[PDB]
């Protein structure tokens, strides 16, 4: 029953806390179910321990889902993205949210026009080139 | 995976695995960054608007119907006719045998939030024109926008208002044939089918390539450690390993390829996004065949469908000029 | 701010920095590999020549000669992608050089988000920097509109611009800054009858030329 | 200088309404 283990985790300078990730196997398997002397990641603490959550693109322990919304930070798959923030701080798995709903009024007689403008700069960064060598 | 693949999950494969060095470190890291590029393709494209518009209740555009573009909420999915018909034209034992460490991983986009963007896209040029291509949305009326655009062409905008029933029809007719064309003519969406074609076959290529001898005793690591003692079973099996590394560079090789050959056209799907679609285009032969008008995106597997809307010359007249 | 924008973001140059380090990590690998035994005795050619006769030391190095002429092809492999990838880059600015900054380019959303005006190019280190400066509306205000007028039986059309009202007079202005004027025989062109267009509003159209003329003609 | 220049007349509507007023 192999799979693959992905470890999640925020900056080292920041925090000292992962979240490991069992891609292509679902939950009720082996990673609820490690056994000692029994599995070859010789790494087993983290364990069940409740936070278990169930995702399209496998089952990942450590984090708690919140039904919230907010920006990517750190892609998981399948539309699910994970954090390092407050509910003391803690792991979080989310749901990414494309932005904020915005309702536009539409009539048949109606028109709208500006009154004032803005001026704005923004810039744009390309590579033209890279290193030569010799060998 | 390197060890299940070269080694079948032996020991002393591995430890002379060992010995080759990084060359799976390097194989590690093209593939994780085909899948970073391939995630950053489809973001590109689609995510160009700040904010998720939604179209008014009321539908009543002067004429044009736009039923068959615009998101269909008695379906699960808020996914036009037009989309279900694209999803539907486009098929993805062999699939649950790859254990021999060849996986394939989800993208982060989910295709209901793919729907959700073309339809944002479709409420804001629909209710504000090109307008909101630059800042916010602005409020116009359907048909003076059409006058609008026909002013861009060289027509003087009162040819609209004086034939807007006509243009109107013309326009419900010509939008009435493309699901024809679609569920007719199943050789149409024949370039989105490669691009899995070519992935699939690759694979099983690959997966194929287990099954050969190399030059050695046998294809079989427990067959040839059962016959021979290790102190040339040792130098027997290095082909093997030799082999297999030689044939699985190719495979990233060719994906290395691939992954620049869609990432032009990602390129291209987003300039004709950014130019057909949020504005109009004067550069001839770009949004279709014709003076181009506007454009509608439609959400399809791994790729994108546009929908130009132009404007032909019809019957002519000779005259005497001076 | 733009100054103040580079200099408090730290990763605001990110593009250029991967290009030069993925041409060092690239070596080191190069170089690293030299210390794999390639499934012979050893890695050094010296100790294989100071440890077994000729006839065995022509077998055993050439498996570290094939194992590095193999190292050495990958390298160039995919050296060989790269450029082709940085060059594909280097004649998209110059193409946008070529539009951007020697004159003024209609194409939406190609010199910056906007309406493009000018642009000003910068050097840096194995890659160029833009400039873009637009035009973006400010603060709006809603208003109701009319396709056309009839003053006399016949249908008037702006010739350059959008009817507009604020509820009790009518007015004519440019599509993107406020700016009411009075309609006038010159800002409009008559065009049809009066019983084609969808949505139109009875109305008069002022006549410079007639109070002046009868004004004086009498 | 034009080559292919024809001859016609030019309708002024200056002309008609603003001298039959001004007789």
């Amino acid at each position: 029953s192999f799979g693959g283990v992905s470890v999640i985790t925020p900056g080292t300078n920041t925090s000292n806390q992962v979240a490991v990730l069992y891609q292509g196997v679902n939950c009720t398997e082996v990673p609820v179910a490690i056994h000692a002397d029994q599995l070859t990641p010789t790494w087993r603490v983290y364990s069940t321990g409740s936070n278990v959550f169930q995702t399209r693109a496998g089952c990942l322990i450590g984090a708690e889902y919140v039904n919230n919304s907010y920006e990517c930070d750190i892609p998981i798959g399948a539309g699910i993205c994970a954090s390092y923030q407050t509910q003391s701080q803690s792991i979080i798995a989310y749901t990414m949210s494309l932005g904020a709903e915005n309702s536009v009024a539409y009539s048949n007689n109606s028109i709208a026009i500006p009154t004032n403008f803005t001026i704005s700069v923004t810039t744009e960064i390309l590579p033209v080139s890279m290193t030569k060598t010799s060998v | 995976d390197c060890t299940m693949y070269i080694c079948g999950d032996s020991t002393e494969c591995s430890n002379l695995l060992l010995q080759y060095g990084s060359f799976c470190t390097q194989l590690k890291r093209a593939l994780t960054g085909i899948a970073v590029e391939q995630d950053k393709n489809t973001q590109e494209v689609f995510a160009q608007v700040k904010q998720i518009y939604k179209t008014p209740p009321i539908k009543y555009f002067g004429g044009f119907n736009f039923s068959q573009i615009l998101p269909d909420p008695s379906k699960p999915s808020k996914r036009s006719p037009i989309e279900d018909l694209l999803f539907n034209k486009v098929t993805l034992l062999i699939c649950a045998q790859k254990f021999n460490g060849l996986t394939v991983l989800p993208p982060l986009l989910t295709d209901e939030m793919i729907a959700q963007y073309t339809s944002a896209l479709l409420a804001g040029t629909i209710t504000s024109g090109w307008t909101f291509g630059a800042g916010p949305a602005l409020q116009i009326p359907f048909p003076m926008q059409m006058a609008y655009r026909f002013n861009g062409i060289g027509v003087t905008q009162n040819v609209l208002y004086e034939n807007q029933k006509l243009i109107a029809n013309q326009f419900n007719s010509a939008i009435g044939k493309i699901q024809d064309s679609l569920s007719s003519t199943p050789s149409a969406l024949g370039k989105l089918q490669d691009v899995v074609n070519h992935n699939a076959q690759a694979l099983n290529t690959l997966v194929k390539q287990l099954s050969s001898k190399f030059g050695a005793i046998s294809s079989v690591l427990n067959d040839i450690l059962s016959r021979l003692d290790p102190p040339e079973a040792e130098v027997q099996i290095d082909r093997l390993i030799t082999g297999r590394l030689q044939s699985l560079q190719t495979y990233v090789t060719q994906q290395l390829i691939r992954a620049a050959e869609i990432r032009a056209s990602a390129n291209l799907a987003a300039t004709k996004m950014s130019e057909c679609v949020l504005g109009q285009s004067k550069r001839v032969d770009f949004c279709g065949k014709g003076y181009h008008l506007m454009s509608f995106p439609q959400s399809a597997p791994h790729g994108v469908v546009f929908l130009h809307v132009t404007y032909v010359p019809a019957q002519e007249k000779n005259f005497t000029t001076a | 701010k733009i100054q103040d924008s580079l200099s408090s973001t730290p990763s605001a140059l990110g593009k250029l920095q991967d290009v030069v380090n993925h041409n060092a990590q690239a070596l080191n690998t190069l170089v690293k590999q030299l210390s794999s035994k390639f499934g012979a005795i050893s890695s050094v050619l010296n100790d294989i020549l100071s440890r077994l006769d000729p006839p065995e030391a022509e077998v055993q190095i050439d498996r570290l000669i094939t194992g590095r002429l193999q190292s050495l092809q990958t390298y160039v492999t995919q050296q060989l992608i790269r450029a082709a990838e940085i060059r594909a880059s280097a004649n998209l600015a110059a193409t946008k050089m070529s539009e951007c900054v020697l004159g003024q380019s209609k194409r939406v959303d190609f010199c910056g988000k906007g309406y493009h005006l000018m642009s000003f190019p910068q050097s840096a280190p194995h890659g160029v920097v833009f400039l873009h400066v637009t035009y973006v509306p400010a603060q709006e205000k809603n208003f109701t509109t009319a396709p056309a007028i009839c003053h006399d039986g016949k249908a008037h059309f702006p010739r350059e611009g959008v009817f507009v009202s604020n509820g009790t007079h009518w007015f004519v202005t440019q599509r993107n800054f406020y700016e009411p004027q009075i309609i006038t025989t010159d800002n409009t062109f008559v065009s049809g009858n009066c019983d084609v267009v969808i949505g139109i509003v009875n109305n008069t159209v002022y006549d410079p030329l007639q109070p002046e003329l009868d004004s004086f003609k009498e």
